[PDB]
DNA sequence: ATCAATATCCACCTGCAGATACTACCAAAAGTGTATTTGGAAACTGCTCCATCAAAAGGCATGTTCAGCTGGAATCCAGCTGAACATGCCTTTTGATGGAGCAGTTTCCAAATACACTTTTGGTAGTATCTGCAGGTGGATATTGAT
């Protein structure tokens, strides 16, 4: 049966998902996970719906430019797979850790 | 309250594709996990703190673009 | 009658009545309230008193009676909240902190 | 030949109460004015700040107490506070 | 900038896609700006050399 | 009866002045909106900035004008620069 | 007139200014490269520098105009003022 | 028969010698030559305070320092320990700079 | 394991720039005491949007398998960087000088504030109208990947 060999699709979904501006979570998971967050600075909280909207944005944001970075950090040790330490050289390059 | 495995793994695959990736390790999960979750704290304390001083009880949008803007992560839309 | 200024009335050593003409002359709103000046003078001196008890430790470690910047620059970029509340700030004759990489030394 | 004020007299008796015979070079206290004037002015945007988000008109001490929140971290963010309190109690009911 | 954008790719109305393509291709608009997020913008084209095939 | 102003109308019509037939959604307009407002605030505080270095109460044209030089960059600068005083001196002579 | 003082950054220079950030060995390209980075970063901070002084009618550069210049590029500077 | 050290040995003691001072490492006169050629490239019959050029060689030579530090980063995470230009260029990159 | 050559630390010493200090003074400021005005806290209330179910329906996540290709380890080698020495050159320190530009002093007058009045005008709400586009369907083709 026919079957793609490995990387093909890789490259077809980068160019699908960088050709859209869609939101690439699932709406409700990231609510509970920012409800159960704001729990424990204050209890009983209440949440307008743009607000959600807003944080869900600015996460994906901050997590594609990180993806960027690691990219970046992955190819300079002439690889094509990213691993832990490149985030973790990336996120202490920008002032994030240090 | 697992809501950080709430985050999938194909989810966590269609952010780093968009970003330009093409091969993903199999530790990357829990790291992006733990970064998210860095991050979504950073903010949500800021939020519930300009909250808080206006007496209020519900988290507004402003709340939020005010805790972005401060961090260095202006935002633009949702200024209304 | 007799005038205890405002700065012995909070138990401070910072100055009550400059931090309000500060803020008064400062252009940053068109009233300030009596205990803003207090507030903010309390926590300008809890601040100035931890980083100084800190190079004092330091001047002291080095054997020396006198501070001087090398001794604030090493208080501040060893203690995690000074270092990121300061963070971005660069003292004129301060050095950097010993650190050689690991991989970097010898067998 | 117009005066320049500055924080020097009140740093030295700050450094004379927590180190009784140390002393501090010339230097070092510039470093410290420009650590005190920096300081305020960052607080002192950040109540301004505050103030105009509410469409409030006056600084009060809560516009201090929120801008201390939201500048300095944990440790820091506490114990200025708590000192900050007890400042004001102490002012007010003297 | 963003009408051009917009009649680009086959279109009348410009909608924040077409916003971010436009500050994101400039030099000085994407160094004015380099530090803010349009929401609903996404991301501009780009895959590494390294990464293509062959 | 609270209103809500805005600069949607001023920047339809400088749409129709550079684009005669092009339209604009409702999410684009409030991006234009949150544009302007930032930057008019970044403009107003260097201009607030410059006039406290240099003693004076006053902000004027000259303000302005370096805030400007000194937040744009180049090619943005030079022709915002040439675009302002000519607006200033139309207006003047009028 | 004054022309070609990027060579008075000589090589020792840069060399005990990798050392005190800890590099060990050092590439014989990195010299030149580094002369560039540092350019670009004066030609930053002395325009603003400068575009202060123009603004308040004066001739002489002072401490404070580099200070401002250093901090509205988000490099505060103590020491100075 | 005479006395050498071995290649690297030097380097070290000169890492501490220079990590344990707080001096200036730039001569003072060739930076004044370059401030002021610069300076006249902007704005020609120009002065300086003293103050202002002692000011300009610290915050030049912090910069310069921690773009060591970062380059050193980048080269020993590609297993090396010899720092080459794509490292400055990386670091650079990441910090966003260019 | 030993030896010997180098570089660093420490005890001793001293000359001197710098911190500590009055004295004077002095001007600028902070504190007291009233009188006035106004912004903000309390109370009430209306009405809007947030939390909670209900409830199909289907698109996405999960687990499994198989295989290919990539990352890592092991040799090997050459070239490129470090270490050391001789030479010289150019930076630094000290002192003096001219003088240009900055900062304080005084005038005064053009320009910005503060009120009262009047006229638009831009923004909300229906109320309405129209249509550019997202979703669906068919058909061509561009690409890949094993033969």
């Amino acid at each position: 049966p026919h079957r793609y060999r490995p990387g093909t699709v890789a490259l077809r979904e980068i160019r699908r998902y960088q050709k859209s501006t869609e939101l690439l979570i699932r709406k409700l998971p990231f609510q509970r996970l920012v409800r159960e967050i704001a729990q424990d600075f204050k209890t009983d909280l209440r949440f307008q719906s743009s607000a959600v909207m807003a944080l869900q944005e600015a996460c994906e944001a901050y997590l594609v430019g990180l993806f960027e970075d690691t990219n970046l950090c992955a190819i300079h040790a002439k690889r094509v797979t990213i691993m832990p330490k490149d985030i973790q050289l990336a996120r202490r390059i920008r002032g994030e850790r240090a | 309250r697992d809501n950080i495995q709430g985050i999938t793994k194909p989810a966590i695959r269609r952010l780093a594709r968009r970003g330009g990736v093409k091969r993903i390790s199999g530790l990357i999960y829990e790291e992006t996990r733990g970064v998210l979750k860095v991050f979504l704290e950073n903010v949500i304390r800021d939020a519930v703190t300009y909250t808080e001083h206006a007496k209020r009880k519900t988290v507004t949008a402003m709340d939020v673009v005010y805790a972005l803007k401060r961090q260095g992560r202006t935002l633009y839309g949702f200024g209304g | 009658a007799k005038a205890k200024t405002r700065s012995s009335r909070a138990g401070l050593q910072f100055p009550v009545g400059r931090v309000h003409r500060l803020l008064r002359k400062g252009n940053y709103s068109e009233r300030v309230g009596a205990g803003a000046p207090v507030y903010l003078a309390a926590v300008l001196e809890y601040l100035t008193a931890e980083i100084l008890e800190l190079a004092g430790n330091a001047a002291r470690d080095n054997k020396k009676t006198r501070i001087i910047p090398r001794h604030l620059q090493l208080a501040i970029r060893n203690d995690e909240e000074l270092n990121k509340l300061l963070g971005r700030v660069t003292i004129a004759q301060g050095g950097v902190l010993p650190n050689i990489q690991a991989v970097l030394l010898p067998k | 030949r117009s005066r320049k004020e500055s924080y020097s007299v009140y740093v030295y008796k700050v450094l004379k109460q927590v180190h009784p015979d140390t002393g501090i070079s010339s230097k070092a206290m510039g470093i410290m004015n420009s650590f005190v004037n920096d300081i305020f002015e960052r607080i002192a945007g950040e109540a301004s700040r505050l103030a105009h988000y509410n469409k409030r008109s006056t600084i009060t001490s809560r516009e201090i107490q929120t801008a201390v929140r939201l500048l300095l971290p944990g440790e820091l963010a506490k114990h200025a506070v708590s000192e900050g309190t007890k400042a004001v109690t102490k002012y007010t009911s003297a």
